[PDB]
């Protein structure tokens, strides 16, 4: 067993070490997410006794943490690495060792990371290192260092499983499939691969200038010796927006399968829904400089940005209102992913109105570092990467484990993380609205109020947390007793209304995606003939 | 292309005559009924015609109550089933809330 | 043609209802902070 | 005989689209012409108060 | 085709009954009930169109739907079950904390006002901070 | 020299991982092996030190 | 290459057949994932 998961060069191995890395970061993340709100619960120092150094390394360590090693590794990761080959009928993924390298080079990213949060200070910069705080002036020591070769480390990971995608999908295709017969979280994965390729070397390069400051006297950002610190701003977010949309678009992959298939029917205009995705992951790129309305840009060069930025709401919306298109009219099953679908659907479209408001650069005059930009992109965030993450988890994980989970904690254990996720990014706007600053430790005592309805929000949160970890253990000690007895939910699509049982029993399954005629747990190389399509 | 009402009634009259076992009948059926329009009461015949050639009796119980499930009134329901009385009464299905009365 | 009661009977007869419970379900959402500041001791209550 | 009855579900969605854009604008009339206009109400009423006793 | 009728031994109350039949006897069953399926359905007593009818169309295998008739409630309670526990999580660690500032008291929000209200600062919104006791 | 077609002999027809088919593998393999464990342990083992403060002397 | 495959093949822990129980390492994995911060707090407040 040495071999089949340290040698590893098959796609669901890694896949399911992907998952299994980025739950433990996960955990990890919202330790550190329910500390910062421990500490944010009442003014004065509660808990961590002063010590703003270590709120704010904290604040890194959950932020670094959330994004490059809970969403990234297990949407990137252990879906597309288990999907992607399959849903396109690919044997195994063309580089497969790239494949392996990528993973491995991502828990030694935790390791440098974790270390840096052990040495001498800590990396207190925020999840931006922006300079000249995070140069050697104002943090001395090896600890940013550290926490910069995290970034290295992911960032690798992320460039090179971006490589294995866009071959894979390209190259490896099955025999009947065109490109515009893909699935739509294929074309997602796709699309965001592509995104990777071209925003991580901006990403590469001003994260080395940065520790080229730090440790070998150039000045590229120090004001002392002629450098800018807006440069950095302009290279790290370059990197920054992209981003976030290649975190979201494998939500806007997964949310596309849950909805078809818990609806019965497919869905609307899905060419559109190609469209919109690569029109989204095309205007990501030109719109880059709204993080720093603030900095003094030129009055034209705002009201470009604005423009810009809000062109996107265009093709969201279009996706937006395909997924409604895709639920009315159908038959509606109401299971958990179909329940994280539809609060995806709410909460997310709640939070990209907020980034409208947020749009404008005559506002993010009014918004900027305030909470209200923490509710915005823990809304975004939060549901629809999180939301689809669960309803990946619990759409995918019965057919890729042949362990069904517990349906009646899995609905306690959505409706607690909703309510609670809402309690607790609910009056982050209302804070930032009455302009509390952001990143800090402490407040003025006008706002305990609503920060101590958000703490209280948290430890629901965690609640349902610790929860899904136990969902997690009774499906893997008793998830045949799960099929054998009726705690569970065997099939996914229901017979029509005019279907017989037997007539059912005999076509069982009814899929547009090739995933769950596949055996339970699947073949170590399936697809011995290659799956032919019309 | 759409299809016009009475191009849809004759493409289903033909389906319904050409289906061969229960697999077709209730296939044929699934996808006739899942439109936006109740079907006309020629392709309902028709499905009770090729319910009861293929030997199967809960199906043809079932064109009953799919069409209470489909139509929008409960007038039409009537509409529908008096204007399929001597087609029920000849194959001698039952509705099902006459079948399981409550 | 139209056989039975109009279109638009039995649809704001489906409507109706749902009106009031879409307003229900939307106030419970957007405004349950507003039962925290009811019984908070700022409303000096 | 039986009269065709189609399109159902196409009454349904614009019946829906309206009501929906009607009671979103319903919201947003309250919004504004409720909660902006008092705050500007409070605010014009004050600079007028300002203005008085700056005569 | 078959012989006269299913008996009512073997087929009346066919749904109280179906998900506790053996699967032998349901394939037996089963397979009598097509075969009388080809005989003119005029000559299908009551009891034999309810046991066809469930068997194809009845509420059980495929057709159980997701939540069986105490798992709304069960899951309401389980909700509240966990609200009410985390609340409890949240007062119990937060007895293990450390002080109140010294800001949060009702007297010293008093003067607070009272400095406000000499500075005249929110005029047509509220200055008060008083929010303790 | 033209090894391919005798090398194409010995790699196919060996029931040995693919790094060590060729008759030079060890040659490679073991100081290699050894390197890294050292080049591995080391920079760990001077984590300690990292996180308690003691900087390396200047001697 | 041909390993073996199954139920509880896909995965690098063993869960039946199994000496200790499995909630040990299933909730130890998790539990040193969630005291990793805990760690880090009680370090640097050392410091
Ligand atoms: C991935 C994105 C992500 C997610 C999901 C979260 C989730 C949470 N975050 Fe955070 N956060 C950030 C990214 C995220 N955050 C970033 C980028 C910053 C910026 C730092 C800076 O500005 O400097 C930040 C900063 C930040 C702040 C602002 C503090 C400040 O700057 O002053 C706060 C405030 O409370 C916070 C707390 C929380 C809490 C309580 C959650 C809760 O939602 C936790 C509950 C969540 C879960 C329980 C997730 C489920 C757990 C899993 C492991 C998923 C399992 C599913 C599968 C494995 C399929 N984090
Ligand atoms: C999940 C990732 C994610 C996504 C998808 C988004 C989506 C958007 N974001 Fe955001 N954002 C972040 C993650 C994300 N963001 C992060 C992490 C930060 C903080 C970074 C930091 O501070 O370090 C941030 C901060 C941020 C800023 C910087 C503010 C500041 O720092 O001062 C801005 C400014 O423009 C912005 C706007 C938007 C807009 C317009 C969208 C749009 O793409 C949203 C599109 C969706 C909709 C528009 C809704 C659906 C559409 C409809 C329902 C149709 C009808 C709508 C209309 C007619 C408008 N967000
Ligand atoms: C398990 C049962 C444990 C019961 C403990 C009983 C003691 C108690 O009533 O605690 C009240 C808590 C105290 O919380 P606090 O007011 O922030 O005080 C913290 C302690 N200091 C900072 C002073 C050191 O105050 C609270 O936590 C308020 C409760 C949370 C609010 C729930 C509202 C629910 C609305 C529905
Ligand atoms: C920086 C990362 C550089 C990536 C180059 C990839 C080239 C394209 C490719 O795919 O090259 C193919 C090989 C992988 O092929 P494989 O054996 O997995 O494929 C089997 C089927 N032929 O790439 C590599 O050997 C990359 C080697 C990385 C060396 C360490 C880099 C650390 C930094
Ligand atoms: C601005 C308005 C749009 C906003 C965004 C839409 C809302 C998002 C949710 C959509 C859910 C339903 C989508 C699926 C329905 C579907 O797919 O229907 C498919 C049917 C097919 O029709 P066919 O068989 O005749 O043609 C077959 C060949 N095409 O087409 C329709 O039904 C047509 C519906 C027309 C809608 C007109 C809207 C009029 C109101 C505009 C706003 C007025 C505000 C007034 C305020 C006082
Ligand atoms: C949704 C369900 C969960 C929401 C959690 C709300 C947290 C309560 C809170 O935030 O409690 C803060 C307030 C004000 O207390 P205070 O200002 O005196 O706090 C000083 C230190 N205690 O206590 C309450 O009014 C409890 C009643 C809130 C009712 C909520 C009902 C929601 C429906
Ligand atoms: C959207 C509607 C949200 C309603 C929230 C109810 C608040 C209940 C409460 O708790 O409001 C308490 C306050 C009263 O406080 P005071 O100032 O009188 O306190 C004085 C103490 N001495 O009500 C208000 O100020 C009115 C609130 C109006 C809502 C403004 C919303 C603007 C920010 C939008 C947030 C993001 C929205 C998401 C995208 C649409
Ligand atoms: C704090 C801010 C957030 C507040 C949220 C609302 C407050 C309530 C919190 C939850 C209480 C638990 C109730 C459990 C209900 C139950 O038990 O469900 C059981 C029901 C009925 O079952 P049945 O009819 O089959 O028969 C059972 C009896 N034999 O099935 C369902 O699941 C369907 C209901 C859920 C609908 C999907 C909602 C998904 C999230 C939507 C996000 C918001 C979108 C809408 C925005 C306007
Ligand atoms: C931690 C305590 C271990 C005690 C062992 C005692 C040994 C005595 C003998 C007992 C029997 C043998 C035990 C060894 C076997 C073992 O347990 O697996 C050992 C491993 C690590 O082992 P290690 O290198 O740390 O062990 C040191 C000694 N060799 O654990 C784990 O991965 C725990 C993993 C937690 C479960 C994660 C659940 C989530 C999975 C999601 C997957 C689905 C993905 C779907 C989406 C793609
Ligand atoms: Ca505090
Ligand atoms: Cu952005
Ligand atoms: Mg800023």
């Amino acid at each position: 067993m040495v071999q089949r998961w340290l040698y590893s060069t098959n796609a669901k191995d890694i896949a399911v070490l992907y998952f299994m890395l980025a739950i433990f970061s996960g955990m990890a993340g919202t330790a550190m997410s329910l500390i910062i709100r421990l500490e944010l619960a009442a003014p004065g120092s509660q808990y961590l006794h002063g010590n703003s150094q270590l709120f704010n390394v904290l604040v890194v360590g959950h932020a670094v943490l959330m994004i490059f090693f809970l969403v990234m590794p297990a949407l990137i990761g252990g879906f597309g690495n288990y999907l992607l080959p399959l849903m396109i009928g690919a044997t195994d993924t063309a580089f497969p060792r790239i494949n392996n390298i990528a993973f491995w080079v991502l828990p030694m990213g935790l390791v440098c990371l974790v270390t840096s949060t052990l040495v001498e200070s800590g990396a207190g910069t925020g999840w931006t290192v922006y300079p000249p705080l995070s140069s050697i002036q104002a943090h001395s020591g090896p600890s940013v260092d550290l926490a910069i070769f995290a970034l290295h480390l992911t960032s690798i990971s992320s460039l090179l499983g971006a490589i294995n995608f866009i071959v894979t999908t390209l190259n490896m295709r099955t025999n009947g499939m065109t490109m515009h017969k893909l699935p739509l979280f294929v074309w997602s994965i796709f699309i965001t691969a592509f995104l990777l390729l071209l925003s991580l070397p901006v990403l590469s390069a001003g994260i080395t200038m940065l520790l080229l400051d730090r440790n070998f006297n150039t000045s590229f950002f120090e004001v002392s010796g002629g450098g800018d610190p807006i440069l950095y701003e302009h290279l790290f977010w370059f990197f920054g927006h992209p981003e976030v949309y290649i975190l979201i678009i494998p939500g806007f992959g997964i949310i596309s399968h849950v909805v078809s298939t818990y609806s019965k029917k497919p869905v609307f205009g899905e060419i559109s829904m190609v469209y919109a995705m690569a029109s989204i992951g095309l205007l990501g790129f030109l719109v880059w400089s709204h993080h720093m309305y603030i900095v003094g840009l030129d009055a034209d060069t705002r009201a470009y940005f604005t423009s810009a930025t809000m062109i996107i709401a265009i093709p969201t919306g279009i996706k937006i209102f395909s997924w409604l298109a895709t639920i009315h009219g159908g038959s509606i099953r109401l299971a958990t992913p179909m329940l994280y679908a539809i609060a995806f659907l709410f909460l997310f479209t709640m939070g990209g109105l907020t980034g409208v408001a947020l749009a404008n650069a005559s506002l993010d005059v009014a918004f900027h570092d305030t909470y209200y930009v923490v509710g915005h992109f823990h809304y975004v965030l939060s549901m629809g990467a999180i939301f689809s993450l669960f309803a990946g988890y619990y759409y995918w994980s019965p057919q890729i484990l042949g362990l069904n989970y517990n349906e009646k904690l899995a609905q306690i254990q959505f409706w607690l993380i909703f309510i609670g996720a809402n309690v607790i990014f609910f009056p982050m706007h209302f804070l930032g609205i009455n302009g509390m600053p952001r990143r800090i430790p402490d407040y003025p005592d006008a706002f305990a109020g609503w920060n101590y309805v958000a703490s209280i929000g948290s430890f629901i949160a965690t609640l349902s947390l610790f929860l899904f970890i136990y969902i997690l253990y009774d499906q893997l000690v008793n998830g045949l007793n799960n099929k054998v007895n009726n705690k569970s939910v065997i099939y996914n699509k229901a017979p029509d209304f005019v279907e017989s049982n037997t007539i059912f029993n005999l076509n069982t399954v009814k899929s547009s995606s090739i995933e769950f005629l596949l055996t339970s747990p699947p073949a170590v190389h399936s697809f011995n003939t290659p799956a032919v399509q019309s | 292309d759409e299809e016009t009402f009475e191009e849809f009634t004759a493409r289903y009259e033909k389906e319904f005559d050409e289906a061969y076992d229960l697999f077709e009948v209730q296939r044929v059926l699934n996808n006739c009924f899942s439109y936006d329009l109740v079907p006309a009461p020629a392709v309902i015949e028709k499905a009770l015609r090729a319910a009861r050639r293929v030997n199967d009796l809960p199906t043809a119980i079932r064109v009953f109550e799919a069409l209470k499930y489909k139509v929008e009134n409960e007038d039409q329901y009537k509409a529908y089933l008096d204007e399929l009385k001597d087609v029920r009464q000849e194959l001698g299905v039952p509705l099902k809330e006459e079948l399981f009365p409550s | 043609g139209r056989i039975g009661e109009s279109w638009v009977i039995t649809e704001g007869r489906r409507l109706i209802p749902e009106i009031f419970q879409w307003s229900a379900v939307l106030s419970v959402c957007l405004g349950w902070p507003g039962a925290v500041y009811f019984f908070s001791k700022a409303r000096k209550a | 005989t039986i009269a065709p009855i189609t399109g159902t579900i196409k009454r349904r969605v614009i019946m829906d689209i309206v009501l929906g854009f009607s009671l979103g604008g319903v919201m947003a009339s309250y919004w504004w012409w409720g909660f902006h206009m008092d705050k500007i109400n409070k605010r014009e009423k004050f600079y007028a108060e300002l203005a008085e006793r700056k005569k | 085709a078959q012989t006269h009728a299913l008996s009512n031994a073997a087929v009346m109350d066919l749904q109280s009954r179906w998900e506790n039949m053996p699967s032998t006897e349901q394939q037996d069953i089963v397979s009598k009930l097509s075969e009388r399926q080809k005989l003119p359905w005029a000559q299908l007593t009551e009891p034999e169109k309810q046991a066809v009818w469930y068997i194809s169309y009845g509420e059980w295998g495929p057709r159980r739907p997701v939540l069986n008739k105490g798992d709304s409630s069960f899951i309401a309670k389980g909700v509240a079950a966990g609200l009410l526990f985390s609340v409890g999580l949240f007062a119990v660690v937060r007895m293990a904390g450390g002080q109140d500032a010294k800001t949060m008291n009702k007297e010293w929000q008093l003067k607070s006002d009272e400095y406000l209200k000499s500075k005249n600062a929110n005029p047509w919104g509220g200055y008060s901070q008083v929010q303790s006791k | 020299a033209n090894k391919v077609i005798q090398l194409q002999k010995i790699f196919q027809s060996s029931t040995k991982p693919l790094w060590w088919r060729h008759p030079r593998s060890a040659l490679y393999l073991y100081p290699f092996y050894a390197i890294f464990a050292v080049a591995v342990v080391t920079p760990l083992l001077y984590i300690p030190n990292a996180i308690r403060g003691i900087k390396a002397k200047k001697a | 290459v041909h390993f073996k495959d199954g139920v509880y093949e896909n995965i690098p822990f063993k869960v039946k057949g199994r000496k200790t129980p499995y909630a040990l390492s299933h909730f130890g994995f998790f539990a040193i994932g969630f005291a990793v911060p805990f760690v880090a707090c009680y370090v640097q407040l050392k410091k």
